[PDB]
């Protein structure tokens, strides 16, 4: 007197299965992205600033050189 | 001892093109959630070896309808300017030295289409015809757009030698003075080595093959090899453009170290956008160089005319 065995859902349920679209935001506001590439472009400017008057005066220097060898 | 220099620079940028092909599917597979090649030889290191020896082996074809003087020179012409723009690259020391070296690149660029041309019209098939007009359509697009961004990069190197950009960066990455640039110059380089999204002449989901649907074995597998280089040579240009490594002269395998390392993040990338987007159309492509990179381009290139004489920063090179 066997019962009735048979691939069933479990009593109750299953859990619930989830189907809707999730994207979420996961970023910063338009000006918080412009104000940071603003910021790195001001800084870039101000040291190759620095950087190239020295350049300069190294140039005047190395050609000071030469002058002092050219006769 | 100039030609040992020659070999010592040619035959490890074969070697790296070959390997770069088992990183490029090794790379695709696993962020396709696969492995790739890792069967033949251990991690797959032998299989770029096999490919290269199955390639040259196999016969190569040669059309019933083709030119046959064009058909056979044209992947001679690739190959052989894909390996001569290495020699002007300071790593930190060229081969060759050139006053002008950036001009050098973008001269041999811009006749490195003419493989793609010649090919893709002798072949003498309607699908190499269509990669080959697609070729004519993509250098319309990308070329006074790249020129322009040069210039305005090199205008705070003072001069067009290469080497001097080593000098200008000493402190800084120029990527932090012109990262607008940058970014419109990382675009145009992947347009000009034909890669995905814009691998229009070859176009494999549209034309098959494109440009080079006809050409078998040995002529093909130098075809790849060009475009290989192509990409670490484009990729080491940006390196030492854009991000220059510290260098000392008492100590240059540093340099070379750092920039070797840059340059593979940079090819590292190209393989990364490849596996992310769609392709492009070719018209898309021209209306987004001509009406977005066009306009930016030349007001940035005003703005770094008008800058170094605004706060008096002036290169000192003549
Ligand atoms: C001074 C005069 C110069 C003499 C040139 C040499 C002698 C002429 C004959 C040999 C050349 C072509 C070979 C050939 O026809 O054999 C076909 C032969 C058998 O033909 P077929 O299957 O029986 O029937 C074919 C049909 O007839 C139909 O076949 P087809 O339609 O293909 O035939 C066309 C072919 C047939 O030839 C002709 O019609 C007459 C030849 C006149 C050519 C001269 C034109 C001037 C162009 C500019 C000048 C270039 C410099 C020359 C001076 C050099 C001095 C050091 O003409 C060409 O296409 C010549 C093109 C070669 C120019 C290479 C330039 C490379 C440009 C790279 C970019 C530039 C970089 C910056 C600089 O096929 C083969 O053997 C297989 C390969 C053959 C070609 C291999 C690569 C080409 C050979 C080197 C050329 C020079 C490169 C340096
Ligand atoms: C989405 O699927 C696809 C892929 O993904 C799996 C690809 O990889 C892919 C690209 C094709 C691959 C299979 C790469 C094939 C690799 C080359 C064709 C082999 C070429 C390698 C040699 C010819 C270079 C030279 C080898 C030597 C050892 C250099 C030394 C030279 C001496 C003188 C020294 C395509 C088109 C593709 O469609
Ligand atoms: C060893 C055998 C050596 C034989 C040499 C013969 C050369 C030759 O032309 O043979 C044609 C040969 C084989 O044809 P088949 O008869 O069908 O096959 C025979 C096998 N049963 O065809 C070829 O492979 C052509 C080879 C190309 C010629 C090599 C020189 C090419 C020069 C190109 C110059 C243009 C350069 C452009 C770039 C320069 C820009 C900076
Ligand atoms: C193809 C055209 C190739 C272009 C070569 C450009 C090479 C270059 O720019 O280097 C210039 C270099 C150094 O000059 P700078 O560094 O700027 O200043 C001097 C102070 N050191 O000058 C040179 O050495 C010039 C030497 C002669 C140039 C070579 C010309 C070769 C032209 C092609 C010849 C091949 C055969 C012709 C037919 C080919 C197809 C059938
Ligand atoms: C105080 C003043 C100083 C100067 C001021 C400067 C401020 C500059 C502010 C803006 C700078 C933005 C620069 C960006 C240039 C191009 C941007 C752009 O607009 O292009 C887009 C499109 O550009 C793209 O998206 C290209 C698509 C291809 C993507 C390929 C891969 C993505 C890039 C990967 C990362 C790149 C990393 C670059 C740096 C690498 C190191 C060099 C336009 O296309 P559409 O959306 O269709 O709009 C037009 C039609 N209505």
């Amino acid at each position: 007197a066997s019962k009735v065995k048979q691939d069933m859902p479990p009593p109750g349920g299953y859990g619930p299965i989830d189907y809707k679209r999730n994207l979420p935001r996961r970023g910063l506001s338009g000006y918080s992205m412009f104000a940071v590439g603003i910021g790195t472009l001001l800084f870039g400017y101000w040291s190759m600033m620095k950087w190239n008057r020295e350049r300069r005066r190294l140039q005047i220097e190395d050609f000071e050189a030469r002058i002092a060898l050219m006769p | 001892m100039f030609m040992i220099n020659i070999l010592s620079l040619i035959i490890p940028i074969l070697l790296a093109v070959a390997f770069l092909t088992l990183v490029e599917r090794k790379v695709l597979g696993y962020m396709q959630l696969r492995k790739g090649p890792n069967v033949v030889g251990p991690y797959g290191l032998l299989q770029p070896i096999a490919d290269a020896l199955k390639l040259f082996t196999k016969e190569p074809l040669r059309p019933a309808t083709s030119s046959i003087s064009m058909f056979i020179i044209a992947p001679i012409l690739a190959l052989s300017l894909a390996l001569t723009m290495w020699v002007p690259l300071p790593m930190p020391y060229p081969l060759i030295n050139m006053n002008l070296g950036v001009l050098f690149m973008l001269a041999m660029s811009s006749l490195a289409v003419y493989s793609i041309l010649w090919s893709g019209w002798a072949s003498n098939s309607k699908y190499a015809l269509i990669g080959a007009l697609r070729a004519v359509a993509q250098t319309i697009s990308y070329e006074v757009t790249l020129a322009i961004i040069l210039l305005s990069v090199l205008l705070m190197n003072g001069s067009y030698t290469l080497s001097t950009l080593i000098t200008t960066q000493e402190h800084i990455w120029m990527i932090f003075t012109s990262w607008p640039l940058a970014m419109m110059w990382f675009i145009s380089t992947l347009a000009e080595t034909n890669r995905a999204p814009f691998d229009l002449t070859e176009g494999e989901s549209e034309l098959v093959s494109g440009f080079n649907v006809e050409y078998a074995a040995g002529p093909f597998a130098m075809f790849f090899m060009a475009e290989y280089a192509n990409i670490i040579m484009m990729n080491a240009f940006t390196a030492i453009l854009f991000l220059g490594a510290s260098h000392d002269p008492h100590t240059p395998e540093l340099y070379t170290i750092n920039f070797v390392l840059k340059t593979l993040a940079l090819t590292i990338t190209f393989l990364w956008i490849r596996a992310s987007y769609p392709r492009f159309r070719y018209d898309q492509l021209m209306h987004l160089l001509w009406k977005s990179f066009l306009p930016l381009t030349l007001a940035l290139c005003m703005w770094h005319i008008s800058l170094p004489i605004m706060t008096a920063s002036i290169p000192p090179q003549s």
